[PDB]
RNA sequence: AGGAUAGUGGCCUACCAUGGUUUCAACGGGUAACGGGGAAUAAGGGUUCGAUUCCGGAGAGGGAGCCUGAGAAACGGCUACCACAUCCAAGGAAGGCAGCAGGCGCGCAAAUUACCCAAUCCUAAUUCAGGGAGGUAGUGACAAUAAAUAACGAUACAGGGCCCAUUCGGGUCUUGUAAUUGGAAUGAGUACAAUGUAAAUACCUUAACGAGGAACAAUUGGAGGGCAAGUCUGGUGCCAGCAGCCGCGGUAAUUCCAGCUCCAAUAGCGUAUAUUAAAGUUGUUGCAGUUAAAAAGCUCGUAGUUGAACUUUGGGCCCGGUUGGCC
RNA sequence: GGACUUUUACUUUGAAAAAAUUAGAGUGUUCAAAGCAGGCGUAUUGCUCGAAUAUAUUAGCAUGGAAUAAUAGAAUAGGACG
């Protein structure tokens, strides 16, 4: 078979050169808690339309509600 | 958008499919050499036909014409490497006197069933794809190799054929595993 | 000229056929192994050579 | 086109290029710089696709701005920075230096030059003329803008550079009978002498060139870069020397080589 | 000798001489006037779903004697009326009224075949099956 | 001359002149026209296609106008109208998928409402963020690459072995043979595991398993001719029907429908449409013009095409590149 | 400087004429369509080949040529050499 194999000076030089799937191949690294890639752009696209901090506004919108 | 790929047709058919004299010659030739179906000496024809087209318009011009030089001596190094053109017979009239027979006598499954080992072209053929000949470090799974002067010391059963050893192959695996059970109760 | 026609003639032929089942023939190969038999069968194992090689002759 | 284009599909590139089709769809654009993009090469090939050090932008992208490269003295973490023609590329890391050679195929060469003398740089003059304050200043290959330079200095000459400083040291005048290195085209990487030149009024001066193994061609002035004097130029030069010999002896070189 | 022009620089007279000369040759003819698409059963498309209209009775001519079982057909995208023939033997029981038919070429670049006149189509689906499936009754014409 | 333009430029303006193109095909019309590199064929020369994976252009429903920005008259920017079309709480308000998908209409006809930027490139303030660009997967008989559907046995001897092939009951070390009988050889499949990858999935490697009918069965079209293959049997009755052409089809039909046999190709094979070769049926290569289609009624006659011959040759001489059995 | 160039058509060679595509080298991707890769060493912290060549006209540019086919100089010599 024809592969390839690295060996860096030390683990963290070589974390800081290693593509993430390959060290959680070894464990080196792990699944980053992160969404999937359509769910991701839609809460960005939700957040192109909001600005600001929002919570003057938040509650504006909750306080509509009451009456 | 994705970047444009080359790709080729093998072989071309002649001016009628139906000539006895061309269809009978074949048919001749295909049984001779164990050939699976027309389309593939359909490709050697075409395989012939370029480089017999080829040759016309290399020797149409003087013999010091450099473009002749590389491209005659790019040719028979070709045809001397596949070994279809003899170590000798090295002339381009002499690539002009090509037939078609011997490449396919440089058939994997011609230069097989010449020294033995398949007792069959017609087993050879299938034998090669049924993982059981070795030309190189790993297997071949083509009867049509055209073998390029050197690997024919080398022929032999695959390694991971139980022709070549090591395995007792699915019959015996499988009958001796019912054996297991069928010798007693 | 004529013109006056009947359709409901269709398949004649059919309806009137008295159907035989098709014959159950044990398989034979394909491709290699075939190619094999049929150049051994029109070379080898000849059955008709009167003054040549008739190849669908009939019975007789 | 509503303005400059911006992206290249792959096969766009000028042939020297040798980017393999499989690799996707765009290649990697040379950014404006004092170079023109048809006849450069950037940092992202050298380190995948020529010295094979990288196998992809992202990490070529780390290296450089981790500032180990430095282009003709200036790190210039631009990805795709417009190495042009003859340049001198210092790599802090390994401590190794290269310039941008180009063999008889006109493609990039990999020449291993040293420091002692990758400090400077040579170019070849475009115009000179006077500038704001009655100042002259000469434009080169690299388009460099030497402010005071020798008097004597005219268009399409040689100059030697600190690389540096800005200065003008010793200029090698265009004249008759010196070894030269053509710039464009299919003569690119013939490294021979001037015959002699056709003024051809109207533009585009022409220039006979013997190679140095008796081989003979013309060329637009424009193609020229003058390499110093015959026998002894001021430059290393690459693996064969500019001589463009028949397809018979790389076959019987390829064969000596490894063919034995 | 031999009636055209044999100068250097003959050749504008050579050209629009010949260019014009093509217009006799049929297959240049009706491309360039553009006559499927202009007018035909179809505009040169090799298969045009058809509508069965009704079943027709058709005597074959001379010297032949028959009845060929064809078909009156409007296509749905140009509304042309044509007939169409059906080959095999029966099939006319294989198809029913107001289903659609597929038709395409006869084979014969229009020019009606032999003995069947002014017909130039055979139906090789109907219904969204083939007529050779059905022929052969490998399946059964749908009810719909 | 001036204006305006980033500037040249009746581009526009004032005045002036009456000019400019054209049978060397201008202008006008059509073009089922985006141009090209290129695609098929292709002895050669061509012919045809070229919407499109690359370049250039144009458009983003039909127009017009414009902001910002260097670069946009941008449209996954705007304004207004036109046409479509949406919600509405009826007051208002919101749109331009010919971007990826996906859905309808439409046709003869066109793939999943997936994953990831891993690779290629790209941007930003820029290692770090992002990229339905792209790539991966999915569908996928669009096309191309190589090619599973069995080999050893013997089964009567239905054949040169031989003792001059006796007297073929004798291994006739090879050729064929009654769905008989056993031993090897196999994937296709299955899937640990590993290789695989952005993660994968498929691919591979690989355990165990996994074929006797190895039913884990190959079809496609044909057998008067072109054109290879039936006067073989039955039904058939100029009907049904076949037949690309001739034609055949009436109870002998070798052509139809059946069967069996045998063909050709073969995991691809038929059909249609258009197209090129063949086609020297368009012609420069390379047609014919008496009668098969055609020499104009004749003559003139411009544009067009073709156009008499003849001007430093020879004589030598020197220099200087080759071939070979005289290296 | 080019105080000076009858004009050409033509033709030789070169230049540039994109890339891809084609032809076509090499090239055990098992072969092949391909693709432009690799080969080798105590393999212990390494030696080292590639990545071809051609074809890509018409028009434009230099080029040697002066046959071919044009065109033209002096006749009411307002001619030429000075």
């Amino acid at each position: 078979s024809v592969g390839f194999g690295l060996v860096y000076n030390s683990v963290a030089e070589a974390k800081k050169f290693e593509p993430t799937y390959r060290l959680v191949r070894y464990g080196l690294a792990e699944k980053v808690e992160k969404a999937s890639r359509q769910q991701r752009k839609q809460k960005k696209n939700r957040d192109k339309k909001i600005f600001g901090t929002g919570k003057r506004l938040a509650k504006k919108v909750a306080r509509r509600n009451a009456d | 958008p994705r970047a444009p790929r080359t790709y080729s047709k093998t072989y071309s058919t002649p001016k009628r499919p139906y000539e006895s004299s061309r269809l009978d010659a074949e048919l001749k030739l295909a049984g001779e050499f164990g050939l699976k179906n027309k389309k593939e000496i359909y490709r050697i024809s075409f395989q012939l036909s370029k480089i017999r087209r080829a040759a016309r318009d290399l020797l149409t011009r003087d013999e010091k014409d450099p473009k002749r030089l590389f491209e005659g001596n790019a040719l028979i190094r070709r045809l001397v490497r596949v070994g279809v053109l003899s170590e000798d017979k090295k002339k381009l009239d002499y690539v002009l006197a090509l037939k078609v027979e011997d490449f396919l006598e440089r058939r994997l499954q011609t230069q097989v069933y010449k020294l033995g080992l398949a007792k069959s072209v017609h087993h050879a053929r299938v034998l090669i794809t049924q993982r059981h000949i070795a030309v190189g470090k790993q297997i071949v799974n083509i009867p049509s190799f055209m073998v390029r002067l050197d690997s024919e010391k080398h022929i032999d059963f695959a390694p991971t054929s139980p022709f070549g050893g090591a395995r007792p192959g699915r019959v015996a695996r499988r009958n001796a595993a019912r054996k297991a059970e069928a010798s007693g109760e | 000229a004529k013109v006056h026609g009947s359709l409901a003639r269709a398949g004649k032929v059919k309806s009137q056929t008295p159907k035989v089942e098709k014959t159950e023939k044990p398989k034979k190969p394909k491709g290699r192994a075939y190619k094999r038999l049929l150049y051994t069968r029109r070379f080898v194992n000849v059955t008709l050579v009167n003054g040549k090689r008739r190849m669908n002759p009939g019975p007789s | 086109a509503r303005g400059p284009k911006k992206h290249l599909k792959r096969l766009a590139a000028p042939h020297h290029w040798l980017l393999d089709k499989l690799s996707g769809c765009y290649a990697p654009r040379p950014s404006a710089g004092p170079h023109k993009l048809r006849e450069s090469l950037p940092l992202i090939v050298f380190l995948r696709n020529r010295l094979k050090y990288a196998l992809n932008g992202r990490e070529v992208k780390a290296i450089l701005m981790q500032r180990h490269v430095k282009v003709d003295g200036k790190v210039r973490t631009d990805t795709t920075y417009p190495a042009g023609f003859m340049d001198v590329i210092t790599l802090d890391a390994t401590n190794e230096n290269f310039r941008l050679v180009y063999d008889v195929k006109g493609r990039f060469a990999v020449h291993r030059i040293t420091d002692e003398e990758a400090s400077y740089k040579l170019g070849k003059v475009k115009k000179v003329q006077l500038g704001k304050k009655g100042v002259p200043y000469v434009v080169t290959h690299d388009g460099r803008t030497i402010r005071y330079p020798d008097p004597n200095i005219k268009v399409n000459d040689t100059v030697k550079i600190d690389l540096a400083s800005g200065k003008i040291t010793d200029f090698i005048k265009f004249d008759a009978g010196k070894l030269v290195y053509v710039t464009g085209g299919r003569n690119l990487g013939r490294i021979g002498t001037i015959v002699h030149k056709e003024r051809h009024d109207g533009g585009f001066d022409l220039v006979h060139i013997k190679d140095s193994l008796d081989n003979t061609f013309v060329t637009r002035l424009n193609n020229v870069f003058v390499i110093g004097e015959q026998g002894k130029p001021y430059i290393s030069l690459p693996k064969g020397k500019g001589i463009k010999l028949s397809i018979a002896e790389e076959r019987d070189r390829r064969r000596a080589q490894q063919g034995l | 000798g031999k009636g055209k022009p044999r100068g250097l620089n003959s050749a504008r007279k050579l050209r629009v001489h010949r260019r014009n000369n093509r217009w006799a040759e049929n297959n240049y003819k009706k491309r360039l006037l553009g006559t499927a698409f202009k007018s035909s059963p179809f505009g040169g498309s090799s298969h045009a779903k058809g509508i069965v209209l009704e079943k027709l009775g058709i005597e074959s001519k001379q010297p032949n004697s028959a009845i060929r079982k064809c078909v009156r057909v409007q296509l749905i995208k140009n509304g042309k009326k044509v007939t169409a023939f059906v080959p095999n033997d029966g099939c006319l029981n294989f198809v029913d009224e107001n289903d659609e038919v597929l038709l395409a070429g006869f084979g014969r670049k229009g020019k009606a075949k032999g003995d069947i006149p002014g017909v130039r189509f055979k139906v090789v689906k109907v219904s969204g099956v083939s007529l050779l499936a059905l022929w052969k009754e490998k399946k059964e014409k749908p009810r719909s």
